C-alpha cells in the first residue's frame, strides 16, 4: 500500500459490484458508512467509485 | 374590443392566486438542511434511525 | 428485564440503541427506543 502523504487513488467503472462480500467477510476493525446504509448498497447504482 | 388592460382589476386576482400556487410547488425542491430534497432517495439509502 | 451474557471488549460498542454491526444485526439487537442502563466489566481473569 502507499504512504499516507502519497495515497494511491484509482477509479472503478463499468462493473457489477457486490458490497455484501466486503461486508460479511469480517476481517475489518472499523467499517462505517456516511450518508449510505451498509445494507442498502446491494441496491444502489452509482456513476463512479 | 381594442384596448387591453380594460379588465386589469380582474387579472390581478388571477395573477395573485397563481403566483401563490406556483411558489407552493417550487418549495418542494428545497432541502431545508437535509441531504436531499426528494423523500424517496433518503428512504432508498438510509436506516430508519 | 435483566439480560445477561458474555462478549469480548471489541464488541462492547455493539450494545447501544440503534446501530448495526456483528452482534447487533445477528445476536443481541436493541430497539431504538430507550432501554435503561447498560453495565459492563471485564472477565479476563475471572471466567477465562
Amino acid at each position: 500500500f502507499a504512504s499516507v502523504y502519497a495515497w494511491n487513488r484509482k477509479r472503478i467503472s463499468n462493473c457489477v459490484a457486490d458490497y455484501s462480500v466486503l461486508y460479511n467477510s469480517a476481517s475489518f476493525s472499523t467499517f462505517k458508512c456516511y450518508g449510505v446504509s451498509p445494507t442498502k448498497l446491494n441496491d444502489l447504482c452509482f456513476t463512479n467509485v | 374590443s381594442s384596448t387591453a388592460s380594460a379588465l386589469g382589476k380582474l387579472q390581478d386576482v388571477v395573477n395573485q392566486n397563481a403566483q401563490a400556487l406556483n411558489t407552493l410547488v417550487k418549495q418542494l425542491s428545497s432541502n431545508f438542511g437535509a441531504i436531499s430534497s426528494v423523500l424517496n432517495d433518503i428512504l432508498s439509502r438510509l436506516d430508519p434511525p | 428485564y435483566a439480560d445477561s451474557f458474555v462478549i469480548r471488549g471489541d464488541e462492547v460498542r455493539q450494545i447501544a440503541p440503534g446501530q448495526t454491526g456483528k452482534i447487533a444485526d445477528y445476536n443481541y439487537k436493541l430497539p431504538d427506543d430507550f432501554t435503561g442502563c447498560v453495565i459492563a466489566w471485564n472477565s479476563n481473569n475471572l471466567d477465562s
